[PDB]
RNA sequence: GGUUGCGGCCAUAUCUACCAGAAAGCACCGUUUCCCGUCCGAUCAACUGUAGUUAAGCUGGUAAGAGCCUGACCGAGUAGUGUAGUGGGUGACCAUACGCGAAACUCAGGUGCUGCAAUCU
RNA sequence: GCCCUGAAAAUGGAUGGCGCUCAAGCGUGUUACCUAUACUCUACCGUCAGGGUUGAUAUGAUGCCCUGACGAGUAGGCAGG
RNA sequence: AAAUAUGUAAGAAGUCCUUGUUACUUAAUUGAACGUGGACAUUUGAAUGAAGAGCUUUUAGUGGGCCAUUUUUGGUAAGCAGAACUGGCGAUGCGGGAUGAACCGAACGUAGAGUUAAGGUGCCGGAAUACACGCUCAUCAGACACCACAAAAGGUGUUAG
RNA sequence: GGAAUACUGCCAGCUGGGACUGAGGACUGCGACGUAAGUCAAGGAUGCUGGCAUAAUGGUUAUAUGCCGCCCGUCUUGAAA
RNA sequence: GAAAUUGUUGAAAGGGAAGGGCAUUUGAUCAGACA
């Protein structure tokens, strides 16, 4: 009983049905990845500003 | 049975360039990158520590991260219909900052300039790209040039 | 033919009308599509949809939320309006005049807003009173505070609560699910 | 037509606005027995010039 | 008219500007097009046969 | 093809900064439009010099008349034709009015005797042969011979209704 | 301009054979008490800058030189190729139409450019 | 090039058949003409979309009105009946 | 070292200036990252198109496929076996190819009038026994893609070279 | 030397024959012709004349005639098999 | 007191099936609308 191996017939059909969904693209992407001494310090930093900037507004 | 393996069908495409064997050159390693820079992405074989795949050869992407030795690059990857993201840790030998958006950069502010050298002037700019125009009329002169005229050749054979 | 491009006698996939069937929704539609056909007032055809809102898009505003809404710079006089149930809140202390509008009051909410010496408007007395929604400060429960989305995007490292019955270890908290039992998530 | 025929500044907006055209068959026929061929070919297909005119009017 | 006769007096030959506008006509039916071809059909907006649009002529077009 | 025109076509190699006024080159070029006449301009042009439609301009195309289109003239042709197997150099010899009369039977022959479709010709030079005696093909001196006559034996008057009443009679 | 120390690009820098190199500098060169290393003070280590030399290194120049680098309608719009047809041909294959387009070849030109610091008739 | 030789199978039989030979054959050209559920204009049905209109003192507001584009269909979904 | 195919970029999430924050980092308020304050509008930065764009939930059937042109592997080969891209058939009638799942043409609401495709027009059969130049005579002629086959090799048949 | 003509193209030049269609239902628009009153082919057919007033037209049905139409259901890549 | 199926009567068609589609002739039958 031998059957059909294997096809991309179709396929890029199906994908344009719907889509291929262009990447979506975000203003502030995440830190995700990025080296945690970096973002240990980052941290303090916009705590820092952000201290700043309240005090700002006195 | 078939084989699949990290590097597999890779032969040429992490050959080494003729006569370009040997150490990577200083440069390479006095390149400095920042996020956000835009890389071109493509292996080099003598380094083996920190190779992109093979997929992600002739790919750019854009720095996400900055480490000793490394800078992260991510990638879109499409995969089925749709494209999901990729962070890739490269080696700074696999890797070089992108020339893909110079000519925007440049023309940004070449037109910044020719818009105030323009403003200060009397407006009238005109400074979106159009593409190649057709050509306009022309008149084409006999002065030392009268049409010398050929004809098909027979055939003939050499051998 | 037609090498179409977009398929063909799509529905615009939007609400016409509730899908109630309650008269005096039917009438407070019946006044505000007139409104919203009559007076290019944004204010108007915004609440025409909220009235053909699905209960699920309808969630409570609850009364400490509108107190918060009018602690707003410049807001503590504006008149909020709320397309859907209004509730009580046990948990503010201080509550303001104001003027809310909505379809319900529940009895407490009500209570809690007139003795603070408001006053509950329906839709329809906010419509004699603003036709151009004049001064008028509409707020949204939240949507997405409902269970069910809890389960919604279900799948391996989206940490996002099985469709579980009975729960407590011995339910779904082993293999897979933690590091010393095959693998996690 | 002024718009569209000296291709203006504006040709983008002009031609857009006309919805495309929608002609009939060619009246006398295509001249050419078999269509689906370059017009140097002795077909209909193609950049065929200022033949186009004859064409179009027998269409429209 | 009066280009290509003042050349032709002085010895030497007009050669007018390539034309700026086409117009497109769809010749072929609605099936068995290749995709590449097919989206730009449709781009120019012929889609369906015998209809016909007004192109302005760059490189890009 | 179908029924042919004579173009004089005219093209150049666009011009560059460091060689504004390029060359011009000419070929008389049977066709019937002269749609046709530019296209076949360009397809030897690409066969003799370093040039593509893309990197030339046309600068000229002109209908040549015949200049004489009453006179009987006795054409010697020159043509590369292109057989099944191989390909082939070629003389006829066409006794016509015009050149353009000339090129069309040429091409008639040329399906007739050698199955030769437009595609695989050539035509190398048409020219008129002025003493004959310089007439070379056999075809054609017979329609030389002085005080020259014929009889056009068997005529075949075409009928115009199914049946006739006659009985037909190929005197003339 | 020369030279040196650190370089970038990494042969227009390499290869072969000749020849020229002022001044400084590099160099070769002298020594073995000391640290140091060798089967061997050749390398490596120290010490002198004194006793010597342009021989080599090095730098440059010559060559119908090898190589390498650059150019060109030199070859070639060739080979190959995307698109088209109820085109040819038993076939193998081949023409034609709208496009893109090499490599060899041939000929010509060339033979390191250059950054920081110190130094020099 | 066309034609002929090369060229052998089983019920009688197939350029689709008749038949055609300066073709009703082969190559090539030029016109006209025939006719698809396709194209163009129009009517009508239905679907989808955009507008308009609660103003009584008459009858459907899920209504009434204007306008545009679209219509293949197994498995299968949904809708109105 | 191509052709086809393939990554990214073509601005407001933009380009500059002024000088805060930190525990990171520098010889160093050096840098890095995040900011504050300020300067420049749609020729705000190519084309074409856009009966709009984005997003969420849920569920059917399906998980035997087969064909064509091109690329292509095994096989002498196959109406054989297996891949690549696209288009189809499957699920689809209509006109053409006599006939035919897949070729050509063209995709279907009920109809009138017109024009056509592909393919045809002696008669069957709607439509020129039209026009024009050649070629061909077969005691087994020939007759339109897919397609329903013929080869080497020969002819002082005839044509043109 | 000086015309003609062919060919291609243009005219918001004039004009004949034939066919299908007549949706809509006060007005409302954009116009056209008039010195004007007014007229009109300008946001979709009217006028005039005749014939039958009934099986005349039309429906239904049986038959004949031209062209066309294989047996449904099913599993299947593929069934009239 | 349906249907399959049957007898009689009446009408019609039938050169190796019958039934079907578009169309019209012919026969039979019939609704309407007219004033
Ligand atoms: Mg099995
Ligand atoms: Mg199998
Ligand atoms: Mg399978
Ligand atoms: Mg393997
Ligand atoms: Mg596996
Ligand atoms: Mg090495
Ligand atoms: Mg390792
Ligand atoms: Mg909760
Ligand atoms: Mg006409
Ligand atoms: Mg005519
Ligand atoms: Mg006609
Ligand atoms: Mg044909
Ligand atoms: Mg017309
Ligand atoms: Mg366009
Ligand atoms: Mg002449
Ligand atoms: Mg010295
Ligand atoms: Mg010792
Ligand atoms: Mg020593
Ligand atoms: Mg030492
Ligand atoms: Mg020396
Ligand atoms: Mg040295
Ligand atoms: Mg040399
Ligand atoms: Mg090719
Ligand atoms: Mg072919
Ligand atoms: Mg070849
Ligand atoms: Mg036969
Ligand atoms: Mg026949
Ligand atoms: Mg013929
Ligand atoms: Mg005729
Ligand atoms: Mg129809
Ligand atoms: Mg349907
Ligand atoms: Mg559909
Ligand atoms: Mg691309
Ligand atoms: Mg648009
Ligand atoms: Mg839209
Ligand atoms: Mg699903
Ligand atoms: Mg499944
Ligand atoms: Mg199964
Ligand atoms: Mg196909
Ligand atoms: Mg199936
Ligand atoms: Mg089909
Ligand atoms: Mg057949
Ligand atoms: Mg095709
Ligand atoms: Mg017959
Ligand atoms: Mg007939
Ligand atoms: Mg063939
Ligand atoms: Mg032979
Ligand atoms: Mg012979
Ligand atoms: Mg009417
Ligand atoms: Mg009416
Ligand atoms: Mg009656
Ligand atoms: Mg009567
Ligand atoms: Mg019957
Ligand atoms: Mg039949
Ligand atoms: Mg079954
Ligand atoms: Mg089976
Ligand atoms: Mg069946
Ligand atoms: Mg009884
Ligand atoms: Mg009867
Ligand atoms: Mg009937």
């Amino acid at each position: 009983a031998k059957s059909k191996n294997h096809t991309a017939h179709n396929q890029t059909r199906k994908a344009h049905r719907n889509g291929i969904k262009k990447p979506k693209t975000y203003k502030y992407p995440s830190l995700k990845g990025v080296d945690p001494k970096f973002r240990r310090n980052h941290k303090h930093a916009l705590h820092g500003t952000a201290k700043a900037l309240a005090a700002a507004k006195k | 049975g078939k084989s699949h393996g990290y590097r597999s069908r890779t032969r040429y495409m992490f050959q080494r360039d003729f006569r370009k064997h040997g150490a990577v050159h200083l440069s390479t390693y006095l390149k400095v990158y920042k996020v956000g820079d835009i890389v071109d992405i493509k292996a080099n074989g003598s380094i083996q520590k920190g190779m992109p795949h093979k997929f992600y050869q002739g790919k750019t992407g854009v720095v996400y991260n900055v480490t000793k030795s490394s800078v992260g690059v991510i990638i879109n990857k499409m995969v089925g219909n749709r494209y999901l993201e990729k962070r890739l840790n490269l080696r700074v030998e696999h890797i070089k900052h992108s020339k893909c958006r110079q000519e925007f950069l440049e023309r940004v502010k070449a037109n910044a300039a020719k818009r105030a050298e323009a403003k200060a002037q009397g407006v009238a700019v005109q400074l979106k790209r159009q593409p190649a125009q057709p050509r306009e009329s022309r008149i084409v002169s006999t002065e030392g040039n009268v049409p010398q005229t050929l004809a098909p050749v027979p055939y003939e054979t050499f051998i | 033919g037609i090498d179409h491009t977009s398929k063909q006698h799509k529905r615009s996939g939007h609400r016409t009308a509730p899908k109630s069937d309650n008269v005096y929704l039917k009438l407070l539609v019946k006044l505000y599509t007139f409104l919203a056909r009559r007076t290019d007032a944004p204010f108007n055809k915004v609440v025409l949809k909220a009235l053909f809102l699905s209960k699920i898009n309808r969630p409570p505003v609850s009364v400490s939320r509108i107190a918060r809404a009018l602690k707003q710079e410049g807001a503590a006089n504006k008149t909020v309006v709320v397309v859907g149930t209004v509730t009580d809140d046990a948990r503010i202390f201080e509550f303001p005049k104001t003027t809310v509008a909505a379809l319900r009051f529940t009895a407490g909410a009500r209570a809690k807003i007139v003795k603070a010496g408001g006053e509950c408007i329906t839709l329809d007395q906010l419509a004699v009173r603003a036709p151009k929604g004049q001064n008028t400060l509409i707020l949204r429960g939240p949507r997405n505070s409902r269970e069910a989305v809890r389960h919604f995007g279900m799948g391996p490292h989206k940490g996002k609560a099985p469709r579980i019955l009975s729960t407590g270890r011995k339910f779904e908290r082993a293999r897979g699910r933690r590091r010393s039992k095959g693998f996690k998530v | 037509i002024h718009e569209i025929i000296t291709v203006g500044p504006h040709f983008k907006q002009a031609n857009n606005f006309l919805w495309p055209f929608k002609l009939s068959n060619p009246s006398g026929g295509w001249g050419v027995p078999r269509k689906f061929k370059h017009f140097i070919q002795g077909g209909s297909f193609g950049n065929r010039e200022e033949f186009i005119n004859k064409l179009v009017k027998s269409m429209n | 008219i009066q280009a290509k006769r003042d050349a032709k007096a002085a010895g030497s030959y007009y050669v007018e500007a390539q034309h700026k506008l086409v117009f497109v006509v769809r010749i072929k039916g609605i099936n068995k097009i290749p995709p590449k071809p097919r989206k730009v059909l449709q781009l120019l907006r012929l889609t369906r046969i015998n209809s016909g649009t007004f192109v302005k002529v760059t490189k890009a077009t | 093809m179908a029924h042919f025109k004579e173009y004089q076509v005219i093209g150049r190699r666009l011009p560059t900064e460091s060689v504004p006024e390029p060359k011009l080159f000419r070929m008389r070029i049977f066709a019937s439009n002269e749609v046709i006449a530019k296209s076949r301009y360009w397809y030897f042009l690409q066969k003799l010099h370093k040039v593509k439609k893309a990197s030339g301009e046309i600068v000229s195309i002109n209908q040549i008349n015949e200049a004489h289109p009453t006179k009987v003239k006795n054409f010697g042709v020159w043509v590369r034709y292109d057989s099944r197997s191989g390909t082939h150099n070629m003389y006829k010899e066409i006794r016509d009015v015009s050149r353009v009369a000339a090129v069309e039977t040429l091409y008639q022959d040329m399906a007739a005797r050698h199955r030769a479709r437009f595609r695989s010709i050539h035509i190398l030079k048409v020219a008129e042969i002025e003493k004959t005696a310089d007439v070379k093909r056999q075809y054609v001196k017979q329609f030389l011979t002085k005080d020259l006559k014929f009889p056009l034996p068997h005529r075949v008057q075409k009928s115009t209704k199914t049946f006739s009443y006659k009985r037909p009679s190929t005197f003339y």
